[PDB]
RNA sequence: UAGCUAGUAGGUGGGGUAACGGCUCACCUAGGCGACGAUCCCUAGCUGGUCUGAGAGGAUGACCAGCCACACUGGAACUGAGACACGGUCCAGACUCCUACGGGAGGCAGCAGUGGGGAAUAUUGCACAAUGGGCGCAAGCCUGAUGCAGCCAUGCCGCGUGUAUGAAGAAGGCCUUCGGGUUGUAAAGUACUUUCAGCGGGGAGGAAGGGAGUAAAGUUAAUACCUUUGCUCAUUGACGUUACCCGCAGAAGAAGCACCGGCUAACUCCGUGCCAGCAGCCGCGGUAAUACGGAGGGUGCAAGCGUUAAUCGGAAUUACUGGG
């Protein structure tokens, strides 16, 4: 029961992947509120000042011409957050992202 | 600038009143003897010189005065008080 | 404060020390009063390895020069009975 | 640094035998000496003063294998010595280690002696020397180490040493390949043909 | 003679000006290099010398001779300017460096290729 | 607001990742933080280019000395940025399972592995082959050096790989996507001032990168000396104008110790 | 640039500085500098020294070292023996940053590194192993000075890129009076060798000190403590996969640049044709170019070679040596 592994267990990974025009930026900006801390050309990492654990984020530009960042940084992240709109639905972006995530 | 050795700043602040205040009271005693030079009373001049001599020698002892300024004060002030008397 | 100390002259990977009398506020290769003797640490057994004039060193001891550890070791190398 | 090219074309270029093709064989006459230095070698040049100075300098240099900056350094070293500059310059040229190895007969030509010095075989005073420009001090002994001694290349080339003049200022043992260096050579002993005065003229201006 | 006048006024050495006003002794300069045109030379030449009026980056308006055979200049293509008079044009005392900036080297040259920026033939 | 409880309750410990030997768990040592992106950085006065890492295994040290495996060098790195609320915070150590940011100057590419002596490699780099869009033709041709340096700074990235032909003009911007407006907007920075407005110039298929073994690619350089092109990172692919030229290149048989660099 | 100066010049007295001192105030006189350049403008850190020159001289003073001055700009004070202060204080100004907008933070002409400038100049590296500096009795701590490591042929120096033999005087190129010559012992072939790179093993020196223990002599009442000297043990290296030595393999991985009319070293052919062009000066090219371009050959220098920029000599063409 060493605290080293007990806070290894308190470190988790969710990046974010979605469709174009889905809302990555707004939800990351609002998770910045929840810990008292063209379109989409950057990648941003948020560690956190969160209470229970310290779960990291890792943004990525979501397009087909973009997002060759996330082909090698979905390998970095254990988990996966999907964001799907109802007007957009399940499209070829989501099928390519599931082709990525089924391999691991 | 951010420095661990900023203690010598505020401690010198702790200097720049106190020692200087002593210098202050020192020179006022000296100026008191000049009042006797403007008074013409040789007995009051001798009393003021005997009042200012041990405190200016003590200030020459504590490193504030370099024992040649106060020697010059004693010299020319003794010359004035025995030229008047 | 005057002192007797080494000066570290020579070439790159070729040290050649200068035991010299100098003030402590001066640099290593800086201003000095006078030089007395020398030392070569890479001097293998040959015709000359270390010259050291003890008369001027005793004169500076008679004035108050602080001897460093390497200079005191060279004094213990140049021994009076050896 | 080294020339490594037509070593026999230079002997036709200067006209005299530069001993670059000395070898086991004798005087060749296989290149039409003195009458064809090159394509237009049938022409007779005007051959002025600076011309004969430059030809004499390049003749002595391609005899001794010394480059121009290095030979200018030898002239600067010989200019500050005593006596006269002309004898001192040829003494410094003879004081090269590869020239001593050449005079001992340890190799047919001069480039073979330079290769024998360079490949850790030539050893003077128990210390192996790789640089062929080693200034040979008087009263030294030169030899070949036991791991590189007599792999036949010194052997037959030593027979050429039986045909040379075998000069006075150095002695070879010829039983264990241990040479012995001696006093500096006199001007009236080394090859009797080259002119130092034109070199003094060229490096004086 | 008359050494007392030399005591009064000291002997003054003539200060000869530089042949290239290159702003405190620099080897090369870089300019805007406009106005590419051909110029009839001075008296014993009769050629069509390609020249360019180079607005330098320090404010000086020099005119440098374009050497070589063929170039790609049109009112632009910033290049490097080196010193040295041409003895061919009154007013031109500079040359253009090939193998330098936007003007490429001379096509299909073999000899004297340190000048004119031509590389070694790789084939 | 209800997502946070699910993030706490559902997500497990960070899983081991595959190496060439086996999976390295999150309880071991020999920090496995290789570099993922070299991202298109915002530049206040310096670049540092980025270093995102996989330090899941091993708790940090302030004076730790990393080991570059692919160049096999003991590199002392004491400066490590933590991404606290987006701002690049002070020099801070942390608990394992975090992602850093370091200060590299043209040394570390994508996927360069790190251990303390385990000289093995991971199974990453899913990066693709580009689609060659147009050019650089240097409008306002003063001060070429901002693109001769700062786009080579972008040439190490996975999106941009700058191709230099021999003729010293017409430098090709590598893009794997279509939208090159990213680099055009990135040309308006503190060390980026040249515009280079686009047009249509046809260079076809991706420039397949290949660097053959010694004594054999010298004649391959010599026989078509007008048909070579320097790459980002001093490479020479062949030159790609058509599929027929690549068929002739395959007919030429360049036997190679092949590394994709993509 | 021919007049400059009014705390200006001197003296007396008071004050002030570690100290003489118009350093500073009260009074008196009209002095003081200057054609052997006073006041004004521009430029410039100074020197030992560097380069060149037989010498006298000329430019320079970048690196090593001494002094002075400066720390975004200006002004001012405290601490102390020493600052009117790079990483100390305050105020005034300018430029950035944060703010909850009440107010604060900053000064790389330090080592690194970035923007801009420019033709032009480096790594956000290791360690106190050695010296030196600071503090501590000492052990120990800091040291971007330093000892190094990485890059740049920037300068100097050295080595190698093979050597010996080898004529059918081979093939190809160039010239020709088409006889032949040149490239050319050059290349091919044969026999040896491997400097330096690649790899595998030993391996100094920069290392003196410091720590523990023991013995002896001082000290003291003291065989206890402390100083010093022998003596026993464990040791202290970033460079460092060190210099250097041995072994493996195979000539195997390693040669370019300028010039060829004279100055000044070296000759022809072909293509244009006062055009393309070269050029440091005289200078060539007008259909037989030793000058342009290409080829062959040669010359010179060599990991450097040419060009450009600056200084001196030649230039006794700034003549004091040494002119009219």
């Amino acid at each position: 029961l060493s605290p080293y592994l007990q806070e290894v267990a308190k470190r988790r990974t969710f990046a974010i992947i979605s469709h174009p025009d889905a809302g990555k930026t707004t939800i990351t900006e609002k998770v910045l509120l929840f810990g008292q801390a063209g379109i989409s050309i950057t990648t941003s990492v948020m560690q956190f000042p969160y209470h229970d654990c310290l779960v990291n984020l890792l943004d990525t530009p979501g397009h087909e011409d973009f997002s060759e960042d996330t082909y090698r940084t979905l390998t970095a992240v254990d988990c996966c957050l999907m964001v799907i709109d109802a007007a957009k639905g399940v499209e070829d972006r989501t099928r390519k992202l599931m082709e990525v995530t089924r391999l691991r | 600038n951010i420095k661990s050795a900023k203690k010598r700043a505020i401690q010198s602040e702790k200097a720049r009143k106190h020692n200087a205040s002593r210098r202050s009271m020192m020179r006022t005693f000296i100026k008191k003897v000049y009042a006797a030079i403007e008074a013409g009373d040789k007995a009051a001049a001798q009393k003021a010189f005997n009042e200012m001599q041990p405190i200016v020698d003590r200030q020459a002892a504590k490193g504030l005065i370099h024992k040649n300024k106060a020697a010059r004060h004693k010299a020319n002030l003794t010359a004035q008080i025995n030229k008047l008397a | 404060m005057v002192t007797i100390r080494l000066a570290r002259h020579g070439a790159k990977k070729r040290p050649f020390y200068q035991v010299v009398v100098a003030d402590s506020r001066n640099a290593r290769n800086g201003r000095f009063i006078e030089r007395v003797g020398f030392f070569n640490p890479i001097a293998s057994e040959k015709e000359e390895g270390t010259r050291l004039d003890l008369d001027r060193i005793a004169h500076w001891v008679g004035q108050g020069a602080t001897i460093s550890d390497r200079v005191a070791a060279l004094i213990k190398e140049v021994n009076k009975a050896a | 640094a080294r020339y490594l090219g037509p070593k026999l074309k230079l002997s036709r270029r200067e006209g005299t035998d530069l001993f670059l093709k000395s070898g086991v064989r004798a005087i060749d006459t296989k290149c039409k000496i003195e009458q064809a230095p090159g394509q237009h070698g049938a022409r007779k040049p005007r051959l002025s003063d600076y011309g004969v100075q430059l030809r004499e300098k390049q003749k002595v240099r391609r005899i001794y294998g010394v480059l121009e900056r290095q030979f200018r350094n030898y002239y600067k070293e010989a200019a500050r010595l005593k006596g006269n500059t002309g004898e001192n310059l040829l003494a410094l040229l003879e004081g090269r280690l590869d020239n001593v190895v050449y005079r001992m007969g340890f190799g047919a030509t001069r480039a073979e002696a330079r290769q024998l010095v360079s490949h850790k075989a030539i050893m003077v005073n128990g210390r192996v020397v790789n640089i062929a420009s080693y200034q040979v001090s008087p009263n030294d002994v030169v030899s070949i180490r036991e791991k590189a001694k007599k792999q036949s290349r010194v052997k037959a080339a030593l027979e050429l040493a039986e045909q040379r003049e075998k000069p006075t200022w150095l002695e070879v043992d010829a039983g264990k390949m241990e040479g012995t260096f001696k006093r500096k050579p006199e001007r009236s002993d080394l090859s009797a043909d080259i002119n130092e005065h034109l070199i003094v003229e060229l490096y004086s201006k | 003679a008359t050494v007392n006048q030399l005591v009064r006024k000291p002997r003054a050495r003539k200060v000869a000006k530089s042949n290239v006003p290159a702003l405190e002794a620099c080897p090369q300069k870089r300019g805007v290099c406009t106005r590419v045109y051909t110029t009839t030379p001075k008296k014993p030449n009769s050629a069509l010398r390609k020249v360019c009026r180079v607005r330098l980056t320090n404010g000086f308006e020099v005119t440098s001779y374009i050497g070589g055979e063929g170039h790609n200049l049109q009112e632009h293509s910033v290049i490097l300017i080196r010193g040295g008079r041409v003895k061919d044009l009154p007013g031109v005392r500079y040359h253009t460096v090939r193998g330098a900036l936007d003007c490429s080297g001379v096509k299909d040259r073999k000899q004297a290729r340190s000048k004119y920026g031509v590389k070694r033939p790789k084939a | 607001d209800h997502m946070l409880d699910g993030l706490v309750e559902w997500a497990p410990a960070p899983m081991p990742r595959q190496t060439d030997t086996r999976t390295v768990e999150a309880s071991e040592d020999k920090f496995t933080g290789f570099v993922f992106k070299i991202q298109a950085n915002m530049d206040p006065k310096h670049r540092d280019r980025v270093a995102f890492m996989r330090v899941v295994s091993g708790k940090y040290e302030k004076g730790m000395k990393l080991r570059q495996v692919r160049t096999a060098k003991d590199v002392v790195i004491s400066d490590a940025l933590t991404f606290m609320a987006g701002d690049r915070s002070h020099v801070e150590e942390a608990y394992p399972g975090d992602i850093l940011g370091l200060h590299n100057h043209g040394t570390i590419q994508i996927g360069d592995t790190f251990t303390q002596g385990e000289m093995m490699k991971f199974t990453g780099i899913p990066n693709f082959a580009p689609e060659l869009f147009r050019r650089i033709r240097l409008k306002d041709p003063l001060k070429q050096k901002q693109l001769l340096k700062g786009l080579v700074q972008l040439s190490e990235e996975g999106a941009v790989q700058v191709f230099r032909p021999i003729s010293n003009n017409d430098l090709i911007v590598g893009a794997v996507g279509v939208l090159q407006f990213d680099v055009v907007v990135a040309r308006l920075k503190s060390e980026y001032n040249v515009e280079a407005v686009y047009e249509s110039v046809n260079v076809a298929t991706a420039r397949w990168v290949e660097c053959a073994d010694a004594k054999k690619f010298e004649e391959f350089k010599r026989k078509n000396e007008s048909q070579l092109a320097l790459d980002g990172g001093d490479n020479l692919a062949y030159i790609a104008t058509s599929m027929v030229n690549l068929r002739l290149a395959q007919e030429r048989y360049p036997d190679v110790q092949f590394h994709q660099t993509r």
